[PDB]
């Protein structure tokens, strides 16, 4: 599994959670930005690692990272089809 | 003791005077005009052009540019003759000591080159400055980029002129310096 | 010009002993009809510039 | 109607797509510019004025064309050396193309006349205008004329169309009409009509010349004016194709008139035909293959295998005079139809995946997994299968074992089916010879025949892979299951998934590119070799055969080193010593380049942008630095832009590597 | 919409106020439109002043020249290479400090009049000799300098391409058996296909 970690320069643009194509992202009540919301990624077990969300971000340095661990794949993290881990 | 031995065929000046820093005294080189394969090169450029010639019928069209070429090949003989070549190539060769007074010296195209070549960075920086937009680089204002390309000539002095008065470069902090290497 | 021509009138110079049929190639490898061109080069510069300030209007 | 016709929008660059109207912020938006130029598609407007753009640029390039065959019309009939090639075709080398006396290039222009000295021409031209009874400079200038006339009418009609289609237009829609028009009026209509011009202008000619008067009494008997010779003048009974012309070694013209004729007369009766046949079948394709992209698709792949059929039949097919002697036009018409009909397949695949994109698919691309699996095995048996027969072939050469190997003379893969198929030519037991020069010999195919033919199967089924894999797999994947979505053309999805790179169509084209340029280098070795070793060459008085190549194939081209010696380094000693020599000084040059482009598109291959993007950082702050802002920021070319980059220069640099060895030595040897 | 009075088909040039040839506006293809005119008057009045200088010159070179010690080439526009290069070098030294010390170093033409807006062409030499005419009388001064600019350029034209087309001295206007000119010895397309250079 990845580690796809949000930072608080987050502005609730909701851009990245409609760009997972997986639904690791949510969005969750805040105070930090005019927004009231920030981007949680409470299921990042299912992250492939396409980094669409960071595509997706418009902070001026992505306020969500994906940090790809290739020695921690999981069969939900490799988008295994013909073949089941379980 | 022989020094062409001694090194393996490479031969040393074993003399200290001013007088052999000059690339005319070098005992590798040897003017052109005396030069045993240069004389062999450019007669076998005759020839082979020569043999071309004749195969050719002699009041054809042919013929005329075979010879014009002809005249050009003595001509680049004749002009060559001052030029430096090597003892034992024949090929003349480019002084690039700073000289500045011998046949193939590097100084005169060097300033040349500099010249123009500080003339089209001088224009093209000083259009960037006078049209600090990018709509202006995609449809230029072509009578501001002539008159930017005439106004290059003076580069040299308003460059310097420029530099010492603070207006052609910018302080670190004033441009985005790179990628941050720490913080924690 | 090619009444005058045929008729014989011819100036004053041998090269221009030619017929009025090869009298263009002639007078092109001789030189003036090079610049013939170039002055009516310059009189259709003129031209076209009247040409294009009157169908814009600005004439 | 013609008022909106305006240059208002020249100035503005990018304004048929609404993705660069933001205007150029940075480089990328130059790039982009230029990469949807042509895509009429995703252009801004309606469906009409694709269906207009499209046509009008047909009609542009057919002015195009037409405008290039008035060039080569004209350098044949002011540039040219084709007055002594008419008299002498035997001794004087094709030339319309001279060079300028400047820098030295005078050295290339060579010894083609007494009286002319240029660069030896291989189109082929001089044949096809012999073939065309062109024997007088006014008639190339004629013909000159009329193809300037013809790009005039072209590019005026190109400028009409633009505007006389409106929003009602459908005549392109009209596929029943089309193919009507097209078949009877072109290939039945228009072949007969060149049958006419054969019948009416080459056997009144074509036979005076063969009948040794080149003067043809000047216009007294060339002028036609010579209805005393009889249509079928000299066909000499025989069949077509077994007999050759013995004056200029290709099959007499009222030969080619007659096909022609009866080619015409065939497609008008199909035309007839399709009014009631063979349908309901071909109905789904019919109805679902009715756009842009998939006829577009269809006609490429149809040109293209066209394209190879012509390269292998106008070798060993002699149609035109004095061209089978002409051994550089030979090698030229075959390998340059080669690689366009690889070119044009590989279009043909883009096309078909920009098809299954836009439109929707058929039936076959439900049961994907099994061809495309199917197509995988046999890829890899048919790999590890005839090439490694070389390098079994080469090891145990090397050991020492040639008993062991397989040629001829050893262990041999006959060629069973091909060495049964005397069907094709099936001409009398000997050889064709016009002077000192050998017109055609049947090509004895033994082992290592069988073993270049399997691996051009080889080559072609793996390309095949490529491109039915990026066709197939378009619209979705196991990989990705949104492939749709994100387009034709795309770098990834993602470093996700354990790595989406290159799962475009797109870069399935790509690769497919890379593998259709290796599949026909080995047309285009294989071809050269067994040519000049089996086929051309010098003669004997006493019936025996030297060849240019000594018969270096059969021993040879079994083994790798075969190939690497005695093809790519003995036979490009003419290219490789080519300096200072009049004629092939440029194609030594052009050698050189070439490496030197192949070598340049592996920068953009093996590497990325981002690197190129941090560098291209690193010297944007020597420019801030001193005030030098580009405001159209400085951006790495994209990804994609970087493999199409990377790909051009290298299927470049290697096709020029590869023609200038052909060509070089084809022109020294002659 | 009024028309130029020299061109009288084409638009008045707008720009083109009174400075010299404000009675024939001539200006076909728009420089004074897209350039600032007054570095266009500056450009022709120092081409008028160096072209009335070497009419003098080229004219004088082959019978009044011979400066004690110099070589004289009969040809004016050999002289560049049969004078001595000392003469030479100071002659630009010279040309350069008067270039560069006229307009205060604002050589340049951004900033030719950028704040040093004195006037087209004026450089206070021998202004003395000028104004006395109640500013009437002067502009006929600048006219007739003006069109003796102009002439010179278009005479010093004529003379270097006659010197060419005779190779030659300039004052032996058509010498003897020179039967007209056709000297222009260069290769060209239209000459290679007339010629039958190329073909055949
Ligand atoms: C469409 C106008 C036109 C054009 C293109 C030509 C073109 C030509 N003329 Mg011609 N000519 C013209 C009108 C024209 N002419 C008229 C109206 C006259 C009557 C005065 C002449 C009288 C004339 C003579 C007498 C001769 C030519 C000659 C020539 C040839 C050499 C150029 C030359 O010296 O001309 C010179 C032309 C003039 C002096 C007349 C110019 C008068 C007005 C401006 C026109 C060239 C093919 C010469 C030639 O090669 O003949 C074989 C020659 O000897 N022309
Ligand atoms: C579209 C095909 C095509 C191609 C590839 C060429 C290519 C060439 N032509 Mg050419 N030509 C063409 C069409 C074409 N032409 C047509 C349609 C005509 C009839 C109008 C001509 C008429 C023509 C002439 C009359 C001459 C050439 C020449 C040349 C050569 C040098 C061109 C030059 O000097 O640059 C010129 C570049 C520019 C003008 C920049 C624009 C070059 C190999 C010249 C040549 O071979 O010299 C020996 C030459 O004299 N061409
Ligand atoms: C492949 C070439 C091609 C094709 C398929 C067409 C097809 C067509 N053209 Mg067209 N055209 C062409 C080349 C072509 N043109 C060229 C090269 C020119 C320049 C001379 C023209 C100039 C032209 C005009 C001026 C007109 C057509 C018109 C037409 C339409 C009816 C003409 C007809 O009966 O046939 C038809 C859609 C006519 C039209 O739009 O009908 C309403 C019409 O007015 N065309
Ligand atoms: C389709 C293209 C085409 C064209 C434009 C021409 C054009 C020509 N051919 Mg021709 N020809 C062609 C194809 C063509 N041919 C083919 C494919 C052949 C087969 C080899 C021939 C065989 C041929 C011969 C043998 C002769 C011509 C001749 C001619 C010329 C005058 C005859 C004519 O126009 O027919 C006019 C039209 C007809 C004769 C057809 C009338 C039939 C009637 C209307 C039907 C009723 C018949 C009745 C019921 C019984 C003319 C230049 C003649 C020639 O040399 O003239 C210079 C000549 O002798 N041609
Ligand atoms: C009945 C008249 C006739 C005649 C004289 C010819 C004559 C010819 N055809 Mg042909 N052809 C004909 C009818 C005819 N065809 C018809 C009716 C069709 C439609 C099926 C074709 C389809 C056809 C194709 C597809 C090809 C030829 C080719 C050839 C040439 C090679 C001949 C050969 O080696 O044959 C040996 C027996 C020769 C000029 C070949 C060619 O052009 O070679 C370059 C070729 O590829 N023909
Ligand atoms: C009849 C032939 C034909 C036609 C009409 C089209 C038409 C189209 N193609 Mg296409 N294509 C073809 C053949 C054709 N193609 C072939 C044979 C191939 C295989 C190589 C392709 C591969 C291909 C790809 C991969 C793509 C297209 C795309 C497109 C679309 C937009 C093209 C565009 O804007 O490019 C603008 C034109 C250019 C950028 C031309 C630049 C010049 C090229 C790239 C380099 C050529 C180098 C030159 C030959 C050597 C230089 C000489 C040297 C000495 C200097 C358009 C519908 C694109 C698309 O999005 O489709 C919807 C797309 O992604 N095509
Ligand atoms: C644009 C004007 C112009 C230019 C470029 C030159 C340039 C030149 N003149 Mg010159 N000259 C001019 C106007 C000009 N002159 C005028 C107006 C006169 C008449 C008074 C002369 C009278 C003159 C003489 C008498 C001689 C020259 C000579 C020369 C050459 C040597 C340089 C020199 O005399 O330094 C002068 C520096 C101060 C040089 C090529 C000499 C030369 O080389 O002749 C062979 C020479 O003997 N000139
Ligand atoms: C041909 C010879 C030549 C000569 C004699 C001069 C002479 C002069 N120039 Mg000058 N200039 C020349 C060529 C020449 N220039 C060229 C070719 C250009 C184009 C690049 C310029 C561009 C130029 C500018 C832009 C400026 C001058 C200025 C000056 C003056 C200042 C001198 C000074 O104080 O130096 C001091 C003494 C020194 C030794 C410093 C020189 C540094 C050397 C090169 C080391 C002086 C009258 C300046 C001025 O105000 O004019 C009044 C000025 O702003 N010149
Ligand atoms: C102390 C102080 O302050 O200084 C003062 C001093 C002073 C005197 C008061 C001043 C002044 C005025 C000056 C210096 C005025 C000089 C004016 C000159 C030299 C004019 C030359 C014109 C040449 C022409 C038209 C050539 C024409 C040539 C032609 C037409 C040639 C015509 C030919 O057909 C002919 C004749 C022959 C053929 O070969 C072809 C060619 C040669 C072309 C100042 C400026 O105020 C400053
Ligand atoms: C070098 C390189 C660059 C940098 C190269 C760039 C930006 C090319 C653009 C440079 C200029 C604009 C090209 C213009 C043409 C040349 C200046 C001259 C070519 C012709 C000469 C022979 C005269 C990438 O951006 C890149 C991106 C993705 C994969 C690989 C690579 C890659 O390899
Ligand atoms: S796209 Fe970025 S800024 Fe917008 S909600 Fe998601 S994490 Fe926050
Ligand atoms: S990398 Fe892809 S799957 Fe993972 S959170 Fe981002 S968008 Fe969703
Ligand atoms: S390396 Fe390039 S192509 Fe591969 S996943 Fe990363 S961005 Fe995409």
């Amino acid at each position: 599994s990845h580690a796809v970690k949000i930072y608080d320069t987050c502005i609730g643009c909701t851009l990245c959670v409609r760009a997972c194509p997986t639904d690791v992202l949510e969005m969750v009540p805040a105070s930090i930005n005019a927004a009231k919301q920030v981007a949680s990624s409470p299921r990042v077990e299912d992250c492939v690692g396409c980094k669409r969300c960071e595509t997706a971000c418009p902070t001026d340095f992505l306020s969500i990272r994906v940090y790809l661990q290739d020695n921690e794949e999981t069969q939900y993290s490799l988008g295994l089809d013909l073949v089941d881990w379980s | 003791a022989k020094p062409l031995e001694m090194f393996g065929g490479v031969d040393i000046d074993l003399e200290d005077t001013p007088a052999h820093w000059t690339i005319k005294a070098s005992p590798v080189l040897e003017p052109c005009k005396d030069n045993k394969k240069f004389h062999k090169k450019l007669k076998d450029e005759l020839y082979k052009v020569k043999k071309n010639q004749q195969k050719f019928a002699e009041g054809s069209a042919a013929y005329a540019r075979f010879n014009k070429k002809i005249k050009m090949i003595e001509l680049r003989e004749t002009a060559y003759g001052d030029r430096l070549c090597g003892k034992k190539d024949g090929l003349p060769r480019t002084i690039a000591t700073g000289e500045w007074n011998v046949r193939g010296s590097a100084m005169w195209p060097a300033a040349i080159f500099l010249y123009i070549a500080g003339w089209i960075g001088w224009a093209g920086r000083s259009y960037l400055i006078r049209t600090n937009d990018a709509a202006k680089e995609i449809n230029i204002d072509v009578p501001l980029a002539v008159t930017c390309m005439a106004s290059g000539f003076s580069w040299p002095v308003a460059a310097w002129q420029e530099i010492v008065n603070g207006e052609m470069a910018v302080p670190n902090d004033q441009i985005h310096n790179g990628g941050p290497w720490n913080q924690s | 010009g090619w009444i005058a021509t045929d008729l014989g009138m011819r100036l004053p110079g041998p090269a221009y002993q030619v017929s009025t049929l090869e009298a263009h190639d002639a007078m092109v490898k001789f030189g003036p009809m090079a610049q013939i061109l170039i002055w009516l080069g310059i009189i259709e510069v003129f031209s076209f510039l009247a040409i294009t300030n009157m169908m814009e209007g600005t004439t | 109607i013609f008022r909106y016709i305006n240059t208002t929008l020249w100035a503005k660059a990018g304004h048929f797509n609404k993705a660069l109207s933001k205007g150029a912020k940075t480089t990328t938006w130059i790039w982009n510019l230029h990469d949807y130029a042509h895509d009429f598609d995703i252009q801004q407007r309606s469906t009409g004025l694709i269906a207009r753009k499209v046509f009008s640029s047909n009609l542009a390039h057919l002015s195009l064309v037409f405008f290039w065959i008035s060039g080569m019309h004209l350098h044949g009939a002011y540039l040219s050396n084709y007055d002594i090639w008419l008299k002498d075709p035997k001794s004087i080398t094709p030339s319309s193309h001279l060079a300028y006396s400047l820098i030295g290039q005078d050295i290339l222009n060579s010894y083609t006349s007494e009286y002319f000295s240029g660069i030896t021409i291989t189109s082929g031209f001089f044949q096809l205008y012999r073939s065309e009874g062109i024997i007088t400079q006014s008639q190339l200038k004629y013909a000159c004329a009329t193809s300037l006339i013809a790009t005039l009418i072209c590019l005026s009609g190109s400028y009409l169309h633009m505007q006389l289609m409106s929003k009602f237009t459908s005549f392109y829609k009209k596929f029943q009409s089309l193919s009507q028009d097209h078949l009877i009026i072109i290939f039945g209509s228009r072949s007969t009509s060149l049958s006419a011009h054969q019948i009416h202008k080459m056997l009144p000619a074509n036979p005076l010349l063969d009948s040794g008067i080149s003067k043809p009494s000047i216009l007294q008997v060339i002028s036609n004016s010579l209805s005393y010779t009889l249509a079928l003048f000299s066909t000499n009974l025989s069949s077509t194709g077994k007999l050759l012309n013995p004056s200029t070694r290709s099959v007499f013209l009222s030969q080619v008139a007659a096909h022609h004729k009866t080619t015409g007369v065939v497609f008008i009766t199909l035309g007839l035909i399709r009014f009631l046949t063979m349908y309901k079948s071909q109905f789904s394709i019919l109805t679902s293959y009715i756009d842009y992209h998939i006829v577009l698709s269809i006609n490429l792949a149809l040109i293209a295998s066209l394209s190879i059929i012509v390269a292998d039949h106008l070798t060993r097919t002699p149609i035109y005079p004095h061209k089978s002697t002409s051994y550089p036009t030979i090698l030229c018409l075959s390998i340059h139809h080669a690689w366009l009909s690889g070119f044009l397949i590989i279009g043909s695949g883009a096309h078909a995946s920009i098809f299954n994109l836009l439109g929707s698919p058929t039936s076959e691309i439900r049961h994907r997994d099994p061809i495309y699996s199917h197509l995988i095995w046999v890829c890899i048996a048919i790999g590890l299968h005839s090439f490694s027969l070389y390098c079994h072939n080469d090891t145990l050469e090397a050991l020492g074992r040639p008993e062991d190997i397989f040629h001829d003379n050893s262990i041999q893969l006959k060629a069973i089916f091909a060495k049964q198929s005397f069907l094709r030519a099936e001409l009398q037991p000997d050889i064709e010879m016009l002077d000192k020069k050998i017109i055609r010999i049947t090509q004895e195919l033994g082992t290592a025949d069988f073993i270049v033919h399997h691996i051009h199967a080889f080559t072609i089924h793996v390309t095949l892979l490529i491109l039915s894999k990026g066709v197939l797999y378009a619209r979705n994947s196991r990989f990705v299951s949104d492939k749709l979505e994100l387009g034709f053309t795309y770098p990834c999805d993602g470093p996700g998934r354990g790595g989406t790179c290159q799962i475009s169509p797109w870069d399935h084209l790509f690769s497919a590119v890379f593998w259709m340029y290796n599949c026909l280098n080995v047309v285009t070795f294989h071809y050269f070799w067994k040519m000049q070793s089996d086929v051309w060459g010098f003669v004997s008085i006493q019936k025996h055969i030297s060849h240019y190549s000594q018969g270096d194939f059969s021993v040879n081209s079994i083994t790798i080193n075969g190939w690497l010696r005695n093809l790519l380094w003995s036979e490009a000693s003419q290219v490789i010593q080519s300096y200072a020599l009049s004629s092939i000084c440029p194609y030594g040059f052009i050698f050189l380049i070439g490496h030197f482009i192949w070598a340049f598109s592996l920068m953009f291959l093996f590497s990325g942008r981002a690197y190129w993007q941090e560098l291209i950082e690193s010297i944007l702050w020597s420019h801030h630095k001193l005030k030098i802002i580009p405001h159209i920021q400085p951006r790495a070319l994209s990804i994609s832009q970087g493999r199409a980059v990377g790909f051009i220069h290298y299927t470049l640099g290697g096709i020029g590597s590869t023609w200038a060895f052909i060509i070089s030595r084809l022109l020294v040897l002659t | 919409k009024e028309t130029s009075a020299s061109v009288p088909f084409l638009p008045k040039p707008k720009n083109l106020a009174g400075w010299v040839g404000g009675e024939t506006e001539f200006d076909p293809i728009g420089f004074s439109n897209w350039f600032d005119m007054k570095w266009l008057r500056e450009a022709e009045l120092k081409h008028g002043r160096v072209c009335m200088m070497a009419t003098v010159g080229f004219v004088l070179q082959p019978y009044i020249g011979a400066y004690p010690g110099v070589e004289m080439p009969a040809d004016s526009l050999q002289a560049v290479y049969a004078a001595p290069s000392e003469a030479w070098f100071a002659f630009i030294f010279a040309a350069g400090y008067i270039e560069s010390s006229s307009y205060n170093g604002k050589i340049t033409q951004l900033n030719m009049f950028e704040d040093s807006d004195r006037v087209p062409g004026n450089l206070g030499w021998g202004s003395t000799r000028l104004e006395g005419m109640s500013k009437e009388e002067s502009e006929l001064m600048q006219l007739k300098e003006l069109k003796n600019g102009r002439l010179a350029m278009l005479a010093f034209s004529g003379m270097v391409h006659h010197n060419i087309v005779v190779k030659g001295a300039l004052f032996p206007l058509v010498p003897d058996g020179w039967t007209g000119p056709e000297p222009w010895a260069v290769g060209s397309i239209m000459n290679n296909x007339x010629x039958x250079x190329x073909x055949x």
